[PDB]
């Protein structure tokens, strides 16, 4: 099965947003399609569901009047419309599907989620720097290198090493927020015989403001 | 609203052992399910209506119970099962999730490796400087780092981030960063990132010379 | 109620009545259930067709047998007779089988509640029902219907045979004394068909009356125990036994006001019978003689058959407006009592249908007095003709 | 079908048949509805009791008047008669009123859906309905029921009068020609009883049969337009026209198979009639004259009356097991076809009740043949007796 949630989305306080979840591999006449919200406090909540065969819905009474769920069996899809966004609607929203007729196999399958960020500041572009070891440190059997990206907004940022060809010995830390800026780093540990014998570089891409910058970690 | 209370909210184990968790309802449910969320991924059933195992998952996961008290048992926890386990009741039409019990895997002690990286050349042009020190592959999760300038203590203006527990060797990591302008960076000579940990009673120190290079 | 059948048509019927009353008073309200104290009568009753072997019923079977046994034994000793086995015990068995069929009705009533609750769940939350449950519901319903079929067939066989024994009994009595009875006009006609018509009609009406009383008595306690979920009647507000009071008033008052507004009809029917018979006799002379045709007198007799026999066709709209109004309003008066309760959402689909079915069954089994009109036209005529045909 | 009434019992019934069929074919399929194109036939029909004056019905009323008028004129000029007005127009009006009452039935059926849908909404959410809506629903239903009551009462009055006019017509004919007819034995019985019994039984059977056929034709298209919701039947699977095929098969095979398992019965009934008459006639002789009693002879006659009167009570269980099985399965066969469709959640409470009621009304209007034994027992005896009573 495949459910393909929309992309990330930043919005302005007070506006409204519409989200979509397309299902390929089954016929949504056989299932529910509910939605679930996960605030950064990792607790999960329930929002509402819908039966596409006749078109009934049911909502969590706390959430009634805020967000409505509609479907369209022509092209397999469901949509959720949240209105009057406030400072407390930073979350992640997951669709799903529950079998109700034709039971067999995994009876529940969750999409991928669409981060939603609501605030007032504007966008920004990243600034990447290489990291090199100090002089005289090449007496060991293995070396570590790093790549630093600083001062961007908003999430997310995808970072890769040698276009994904270097997938062993790499650690990447979660981002932190500091005065409307974010920061994250990375580390690569390789055998001392590999460097600087073989070229190495960190590949970073930021789709929000269309940045794609590559820098090579040139030895001092 | 059926209020599900779930405990213990923290757990620990070692490979080869056995563990239990309990999701006690607040009235008759008859309908429950158990999930499993790994870091940065979406959840996934294990048990449907509290007995029927879902499609192919390792046979060590099973649970049972009826009425208003249920249990989940993991036969032989191993290195691949650091997660967070939820429970979902279903017999109403609002539906209520649970609390989640982060599960850990123990291992023998390990000591970190420390590296220091001075401000980069292109960082020099930017009008600001940055210094960072990395910590890799250590257990357990409690650690503290220290910043000293020319042997003078300096504390504020720091940012830190811990990685989640690795999924093949059960270790950790940590990052420390100290960002200063050009003026104060040029005024000093020796920098040091220092940390202490249960592995050894002796502090681990890494340093470098501004003047040499 | 003749002399050859039914040992003594005098004290027999009175003795039977007072003995029935004594037995009922002992069991129902005087606390007969304490026999259920001696034995382990659990008192809880299933819903399938396994209902009819639990001790809760089997005790009642034994007690009915004992009462009829004692009553029949006394009369076997006091006043012997020839058709005594048919006359006593056959009547006993017909009463008992009628009660049994009423019990089957009650069982299907109690079954409509879980089925409709299931359908409501299947419509409101489809992930909770799987089709095998529907199939098991149909299974238990057929389990009951089978027993209903078998008992009904056997009972009809027996009733027909008992009636024919009544016929042969009074035939032997009359034909034994033919010679004194020889010279009354039309002996052959009487002793040829009036016996059967009288016996058959009396049987049918007796069974229908007992049926009505047993349906009412069997269904009142259900309404008493089920009137706790309907606190408020539509307009009058709150009344301690609103449901039972409303049911009793509607049914009994409907029949009472229906059979008092059409009271003039029997006289007119009898008058029409008499004038037609006079025409018959007047024509009979004209069949063998010559000077009896008399077209003038035949014209006058026909005009008497005409003018008189339109009054019946006219004093019949009065009885047909009332019957139709009642029988139509009843289609929604049963559900009119559950509007405030439905709006407040207290009853569930399944106590709606069980109550609607209670009212429907009481009404449909009280259909006799609109079709038991026979007791006003022929059976009276047959009894009077056949008694006056007996000196 | 006599010579006094119904102008010519020969070509007349063929003429009525061919004209009825031609008119039906022109209207139904030949697209006579282009009269609806001449006028502003909206084609949308309300559910209130303002249904019966919109142009769609009014065109039909005018068309029916035109057809009957033409067919009446042709026989008013081809060959006159004395009771032509009754014999033609009375029968036309009786047929029309039967059709009208069928239409009232369809109207109530179409009303069932919104009411129960409103109840389902009210039960599932106490926060959407208020009592005024329920009062309005009952309002429209009573609006229709009033017109049903008025029509039914007037119709009963008229049919009874028309039957009496038939009786007086054949009585006039038979008494006009008495002298030749005088000498046939038992003529008084004939002219006094056979005419009335004949007329009444004929009327009843004819109207019942036409009602059955009209119900079937009236309810097929509703089933066609409503079977778009029930694609898959439970066991066979998917059939293009599941509901219509299932309904027709159940109803027509039910009746056909029920009246072939009970085919021997009229022969037994006739034999019983013969032996009864023989016993009666023997008893008449011994009334008036010398002994003629002969107890051995009466014993022989009664044993013949008996042994041949038990065989009817035994070749008659076969016919009650089948009838009760059919009648008791029917209560849940209507709802057995909607298990997979309920599960698939396409039909809602209110489209289920329409279907249950369609099946129930068709069954309740196809009950005649269980009560049609009279026309296979007494009507042929009367016809044979009364025709044989004519030279």
């Amino acid at each position: 099965l495949k459910l393909l949630d929309s992309g990330a989305e930043l919005v302005k306080p007070g506006a409204s947003v519409k989200l979509s979840c397309t299902a390929s591999g089954f016929n949504i006449k056989d299932t529910y399609m509910y939605w679930v919200k996960q605030r950064p406090d990792q607790g999960l909540e329930w929002i509402g569901r819908i039966d596409p065969a006749n078109g009934n819905s049911k909502y969590d009474p706390k959430f009634q009047g805020k967000a409505t769920i509609t479907a369209d069996t022509s092209s397999n899809t469901a949509y959720l419309q949240v209105s009057s966004l406030t400072s407390e609607d930073t979350a992640v929203y997951y669709c799903a599907r529950w079998l109700v007729r034709g039971r067999r196999g995994t009876m529940d399958y969750w999409g991928q989620g669409t981060s939603v960020t609501v605030s007032s500041a504007k966008t920004t572009a990243p600034s990447v720097y290489p990291l090199a070891p100090v002089c005289g440190d090449t007496t060991g059997s293995s070396v570590t290198l790093g790549c630093l990206v600083k001062g961007y907004f908003p999430e997310p940022v995808t970072l890769t090493w040698n276009s994904g060809s270097l997938s062993s010995g790499v650690h990447t830390f979660p981002a932190v927020l500091q005065s409307d800026l974010y920061t994250l780093s990375s580390s690569v540990t390789v055998t001392s015989s590999t460097w600087p014998s073989q070229s190495i570089t960190c590949n970073v891409a930021h789709p929000a403001s269309s940045t794609k910058v590559d820098k090579k970690i040139e030895p001092r | 609203d059926i209020v599900m209370t779930q405990s213990p909210a923290i757990l620990s184990a070692s490979p080869g052992e056995k563990v239990t968790m309990t999701c006690r309802a607040s009235s008759s449910v008859s309908y429950m399910h158990w999930y499993q969320q790994k870091p940065g991924s979406s959840p996934k059933p294990w048990i449907y209506a509290t007995s029927n195992l879902a499609s192919g998952v390792p046979a060590r996961f099973s649970g049972s119970g009826s009425g208003t008290s249920y249990s989940l048992t993991i036969s032989r926890v191993e290195a691949e099962d650091a997660a967070t386990y939820y429970c979902q009741q279903w017999s109403s039409n609002p539906r209520t999730f649970g609390g989640g019990t982060k599960l850990e895997i123990k291992r023998a002690d390990a000591a970190p490796t420390v590296s220091i990286f001075p401000p980069s050349s292109e960082q020099l042009t930017s009008g600001g400087a940055s210094v960072v020190c990395f910590l890799n592959n250590f257990y357990p999760k409690d650690i503290n780092v220290k910043w000293k300038i020319d042997g003078s203590e300096r504390q504020n203006g720091v940012l830190n981030s811990w990685t989640d527990q690795d999924s093949k060797d059960s270790t950790y990591s940590m990052s420390s960063t100290l960002t200063l302008t050009k003026d104060e960076y040029e005024r000093h000579n020796s920098y040091t990132c220092e940390a202490t940990h249960k592995t050894s009673t002796s502090p681990i120190v890494k340093s470098f010379n501004r003047n040499e290079c | 109620m003749f002399k050859s059948f039914f040992p003594k048509p005098g004290t027999f019927f009175l003795s039977a009545f007072v003995w029935a009353l004594i037995a009922v008073i002992f069991w129902q309200a005087g606390g007969g259930d304490w026999v259920a104290r001696i034995t382990g009568a659990s008192g809880q009753i299933p819903i399938s067709a396994a209902r009819f072997w639990s001790l809760d019923f089997l005790i009642f079977y034994a007690y009915y047998i004992v009462c009829v046994g004692l009553f029949a034994l006394f009369w076997f000793i006091y006043s012997p007779h020839r058709w005594q086995y048919w006359s006593i015990l056959g009547t006993a068995l017909i009463i008992f089988v009628t009660w049994f069929l009423v019990e089957v009705g009650v069982a299907v009533n109690a079954w409509y509640a879980p089925f409709y609750d299931l359908i409501q769940t299947a419509l409101s939350s489809p992930h909770k029902v799987t089709i095998e449950q529907f199939y098991r519901e149909v299974g238990v319903f057929l389990g009951i219907a089978l027993i209903a079929v078998v008992i009904s067939v056997l009972n009809n066989f027996f009733v027909s045979h008992y009636v024919f024994r009544w016929r042969t009994a009074m035939n032997e009595y009359y034909m034994a004394n033919w010679q004194q009875l020889r010279h009354i006009e039309g002996a052959a006609q009487r002793v040829q068909e009036d016996t059967m018509r009288f016996a058959s009609t009396l049987e049918n009406m007796g069974v229908s009356f007992i049926n009505a009383i047993m349906t009412l008595i069997a269904f009142l306690p259900v309404l008493v125990t089920l009137s706790a979920h309907v606190p408020e009647l539509p307009i009058i507000g709150h009344i301690p036994y609103g449901l039972v009071i409303a049911a009793i008033v509607w049914s009994l008052m409907g029949t009472g006001l229906l059979a008092v507004v059409g009271i003039k009809l029997p006289g007119l029917e009898f008058k029409n019978q008499r004038v037609e018979a006079a025409y018959r006799k007047e024509l009979v002379y004209g069949e063998d003689d010559a000077t009896r045709a008399t077209p003038p007198t035949v014209r006058e007799l026909f005009s008497a058959v005409r003018k008189n026999y339109f009054r019946l066709y006219f004093h019949y709209m009065y009885f047909n407006i009332a019957r139709i109004l009642y029988l139509q309003v009843d289609n929604v008066f049963g559900l009119f009592l559950l509007f405030p309760s439905i709006v407040a959402g207290t009853i569930t689909l399944g106590l709606m249908t069980q109550i609607t079915n209670v009212f429907g069954q009481v009404r449909g089994a009280f259909q006799y007095l609109i079709n038991s009109w026979t007791t006003l036209v022929e059976l009276m005529s047959i009894y009077k003709r056949l008694r006056s045909f007996e000196h």
